[PDB]
RNA sequence: UAUACCUCUGCU
RNA sequence: AGUAGUAACAAGAGGG
């Protein structure tokens, strides 16, 4: 959620991610989980850097400019991940930064 | 552009942008597994520093005992072990010349210390790893196991209540040779049920005797694991824990130092962060004061590699007897005792290893006492080698390690040793054209070497590093440097012309600390508090500290404003309580209340701040004294939380007791194992010690001391207590016999 | 530039 | 004088020289050779795009998943979703499926 | 041997 | 697969 300049509120949502089972004891323990996320970006000019994705293409996208609209294609960059209690505990302190 | 934060230190010094370069807001490094492999590193390059010693076979445990002190003195830079005695010696008698009385009145409160502790005394303090089990335990545990089991043998003096008692008690039981212990097994019962016939787990124990050796090595036994969450560095390290028979040994010895380091201006030890850096300050007034206008003077950010693993029991022995001299003989052998365990200690080698098969799919564990036996097919080469050396080393099941020392064994005595050479620096003593003076703790020091000319100090370098290295002081050639005197660098405090603020070590006490919501605000306010004092926390950040610790605080415990639309399984109580309430500015926030705090009220507890404020009927709910929610501790542990900044001291915040001073569950993993019981155990002595307490009201402020049985001692009690209730009070004569007659029923069932 | 490819205008 | 005895007894191999600091005379770190080093996020950075909707909720509040439906209901032009970047190491159709 | 279930545990 | 990193997680134990 966040606020424009405008002052307008909003609710964004980026994708989503799919928790595995999470039978967490010891504080290094993993969860599974998958993200879904969206992007226009084109993972083939940086191959590279999406060494552990899965890119699919979903759709299309009529998007504003100045004074004229452009089509680009809506990619979903997929990959399996995992955290653990102690990574995921601080990562809900990041606050602190 | 590409932005790169390391070009501020074109303009900023590094020292006053120092915060950018700790990056403690990301979770720090812990281990996966086990700590095997740490612990046989540890114990294999312990013995190749001192492998130039001379090795011998215990007399009474039958392990290998590598001892490097005065041996051949060393011919290379690497770590060294080859301590010699004398020059120890000399270096004790040189602190003993420059403070007359020192010695003496640290060993009469040592005395006085020894002749009044009592045995309560170790259940206070960090875990300690428990021979009765094979495991680490609360030291309170540990301690009453240890006493059981020595009564159940021959072994009773500490029924006095004395801690001296205590000790004699375990250097008598190492003359058993069938010392017999209780161990619990789980059994496999078939019972019928309305109408089928099920299996039920049950745990019988079963009595073991054991070997003289068996003991002994149990006793000299100190466990090790892997040490999480350490910050600073790329591998991980493997730490210690003592055990019980040396735990009251050691707790005199390091008193003993402790009295030593406490009146040594040299020594870091055991003062805090402000008075560091005060006890810095003064050597570099002193050392200006003390030198010339020709003179020069050159700091030593220092610091000594493989601290633990080079210094030696032996050594602690000969600096004990020394710093004892003259004392009676039965107090300098007492706190020998600690030395010498830790001469014959073993490491326990920890959990062991999991293997691992691709085509079958499948793991298994193997036991540390199993690398004795064991083919060596599984392992990866490294992993191969060390078990082919620590085979040599190995006796039932633990790797023997006479030689060096481990982090967590042992705290001060060692800083006693490195302030010594600080000591040696003085000008009457060396007399040369140098000199030199610092501070010191554990492995790390400044020195601060003054001279002539540069050529000077380069000599003094040497003379210091040579010294050190005659008494197994390694100083690091890679991680110390020097420059003239005006910076350096001591235990993460940075001084420019004066120490400067490292407030990023403290960010991550920045958050919910996670005992209640009581402690949890009071702790959190005070966090901020000090540090605006002692590390330059600006009046805006920390205000934006406040917001940020109130959102989360109201995030972690559900407990966000009574006006919110958020949406948890605590929104709609608090909603009432909302609506119900007049006053809603007296609503703590974990009632669903405003935040009261600013910069100015940091250091006033929630309740009191909103003590005016607060409805009535709320206020006598919120500080409700018959509420089931609170632990009634002793006052000793109130308002006590744990926090790791050292190895784990307690943190007392303010707070007023309410509803919300509650305790979280406990771990119940146990109930899955063979230790079940102790639940049991514990859910008894609770009861008796409630009990006890109604009786004596006071035992929850000052222990009671007395050799008399807790039943006898509530009987006296409660005799006159009916007598004086009624004979000049109000209560009945009918129930002044009620109540004897019942301390003769049960004076009778014994 | 031209559009935001974080906060597309669809 | 048993420490200057055994002062003059050590071999003078046992020192520690001072050799002065000059950053003009030093190197610049050696960094590693290897594969291209891969994105580990645990979700997009500046790859991110968002689907958002206008709404008056404060920072936390309202149903996640009825917030994203929202979100969602505010694009069309999916497409039927095809691969195009595989992870080498992936059954790719799980991800698709 | 396979498939359902059922119970305890999430720092011990 | 993935997390991860000097050894682990990718549920453990039981109703055998
Ligand atoms: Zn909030």
């Amino acid at each position: 959620k966040c606020r424009d300049t405008s002052g307008q509120r909003r609710t964004n949502l980026y994708g989503f991610i799919i928790k595995g089972r999470s039978h967490l004891r010891n504080d290094t323990d993993v969860v599974n989980f998958i993200s879904l996320e969206f992007s226009l970006t084109d993972p083939r000019n940086e191959i590279h850097k999406w060494e552990k994705y899965c890119v699919l293409e979903i759709g299309d996208m009529e998007i504003r400019t100045s004074i004229s609209t452009i089509m680009k294609p809506v990619y979903l960059y997929v990959r399996t991940n995992g955290t653990s209690k102690i990574k995921m505990k601080w990562g809900m302190e990041m606050r602190r930064c | 552009m590409d932005v790169n934060p390391m070009l501020i230190f074109l303009k900023v010094p590094v020292q006053n942008a120092i915060s950018t370069t700790f990056p403690y807001t990301g979770d720090p490094p812990y281990s996966h597994g086990t700590g095997t492999g740490y612990t046989m590193d540890t114990v294999i390059r312990t013995h190749d520093y001192s492998s130039r010693g001379i090795w011998k076979t215990n007399s009474e445990t039958g392990a290998q005992q590598l001892n490097p002190i005065d041996g051949p003195l060393p011919e290379d830079n690497e770590p060294s072990g080859y301590a010699q005695t004398d020059c120890v010696l000399e270096l004790i008698e040189g602190l003993d010349r420059s403070h007359p009385g020192l010695f003496e009145t640290a060993c009469q409160e040592t005395i006085d210390a020894i002749q009044q502790t009592r045995v309560d005394k170790l259940t206070q303090g960090r875990q300690t790893y428990d021979w009765t089990l094979n495991r680490n335990q609360p030291a309170a545990t540990a301690l009453a196991n240890t006493i059981e089991v020595f009564r159940k043998n021959g072994y009773k003096l500490n029924e006095s209540g004395r801690l001296i008692d205590f000790l004699k008690d375990v250097l008598l039981s190492f003359e058993n040779d069938s010392m017999e212990v209780t161990t619990h097994f789980q059994k496999k019962k078939r019972i019928r049920d309305n109408k089928k016939m099920i299996t039920q787990r049950t745990i019988g124990k079963k009595r073991v005797k054991l070997t003289k050796k068996n003991y002994l090595i149990r006793a000299l036994t100190l466990n090790t694991m892997t040490k999480d969450a350490e910050r600073g560095k790329l591998k991980r390290r493997a730490i210690a824990t003592p055990g019980m028979q040396i735990r009251g040994f050691v707790y005199f010895v390091e008193l003993l130092a402790r009295n030593i380091c406490e009146r040594l201006e040299q020594s870091g030890l055991p003062v805090g962060g402000n008075e560091k850096k005060a006890k810095l300050a003064n050597v570099i007034k002193k050392m200006m004061a003390k030198s010339t206008d020709e003179e020069l003077s050159y700091t030593i950010t220092g610091d000594n590699t493989k601290w633990n693993e080079n210094q030696n029991p032996r050594i602690f022995l000969a600096m004990v007897l020394r710093i004892t001299a003259g004392q009676p003989e039965w107090f300098r052998d007492l706190l020998a005792v600690a030395p010498i365990m830790f001469s014959n200690k073993v490491a326990r080698l920890g959990r062991g290893y999991m293997f691992e098969s691709k085509s079958m799919h499948l793991r298994t564990q193997i036991s540390a006492e199993n690398l004795s036996d064991i083919n060596l097919r599984y392992f990866n080469e490294d992993t191969k080698k060390k078990i082919e050396k620590i085979r040599h080393l190995m006796v039932e099941g633990t790797a023997s390690l006479s030689p060096g020392m481990m982090m967590g064994m042992f705290n001060m005595l060692s800083t006693v040793l490195g302030v010594s050479v600080l000591n040696l620096g003085q000008r009457e003593i060396l007399k040369r054209t140098y000199w030199w003076d610092g501070l010191q703790s554990s492995d790390d020091f400044a020195l601060i070497i003054n001279g002539h000319f540069k050529e000077d100090i380069q000599q003094g370098v040497n003379h210091f590093y040579r010294t050190c290295k005659l008494v197994g002081i390694n100083m690091s050639q890679k991680k110390s440097y020097i420059n003239k005197t005006g910076t350096f660098e001591f235990t993460s405090f940075f001084y420019r012309y004066g120490f400067v603020a490292n407030f990023s070590m403290e960010l991550p006490s920045f958050g919910v600390a996670g005992n209640n919501e009581s402690a949890d605000m009071s702790i959190g306010t005070t966090v901020i508090k000090t540090n605006m004092i002692n590390n330059d926390l600006g009046p805006a950040t920390a205000q934006m500290a406040i917001q940020l610790f109130i959102k989360d605080y109201r995030y972690t415990y559900r407990c966000h404003r009574g006006d919110t639309n958020l949406e948890t399984r605590r929104t709609k109580s608090i909603k009432r309580l909302w609506t119900e309430t007049i006053s809603k500015a007296g609503l703590l926030v974990a009632d669903g209340g405003p935040n009261p705090y600013n910069l100015r009220n940091l250091h006033i507890p929630e309740v009191c701040l909103k003590w005016s404020l607060m409805d009535p009927d709320y206020r006598g709910r919120l500080c409700n004294p018959n509420n089931p929610f609170v632990h009634h501790m002793e006052v000793e542990s109130t308002n006590l939380a744990v926090v790791m900044p050292g190895p784990a001291k307690s943190l007392e915040y303010d707070a007023v007791a309410t509803t919300h001073s509650w305790t979280p569950k406990r771990n119940r993993s146990i109930l899955n194992t063979n230790q079940r019981g102790i639940l049991e155990d514990e859910r008894i002595y609770q009861k008796c010690c409630q009990v006890f307490e109604k009786f004596f009201p006071s035992s929850t402020y000052r222990r009671p001391i007395g050799m008399a049985s807790m039943l006898d001692a509530m009987l006296s009690r409660a005799r006159i207590d009916a007598r004086i209730d009624l004979e000049s009070g109000r209560i009945s004569s009918q129930d002044f016999s009620e109540i004897t007659n019942t301390c003769k029923a049960i004076e009778a069932l014994k | 530039p031209s559009y935001s490819p974080t906060s597309p205008s669809y | 004088g048993n420490i200057e005895a055994k002062l003059g007894a050590m071999s003078e191999k046992v020192n520690a020289q001072i050799e002065s600091f000059d950053p003009r005379t030093i190197r610049e770190l050696e960094l590693p050779e290897g594969k291209f080093c891969t994105q580990r996020s645990k979700f997009l950075l500046m790859d991110a795009m968002k689907l958002s909707v206008l709404n008056p909720a404060h920072e936390g509040e309202g149903i996640p998943m009825k917030d994203a439906k929202a979100c969602l209901d505010t694009f069309w032009g999916w497409k039927k979703a095809t691969i195009i970047k595989k992870h080498e190491k992936g059954v790719n159709t799980n991800y698709l499926m």
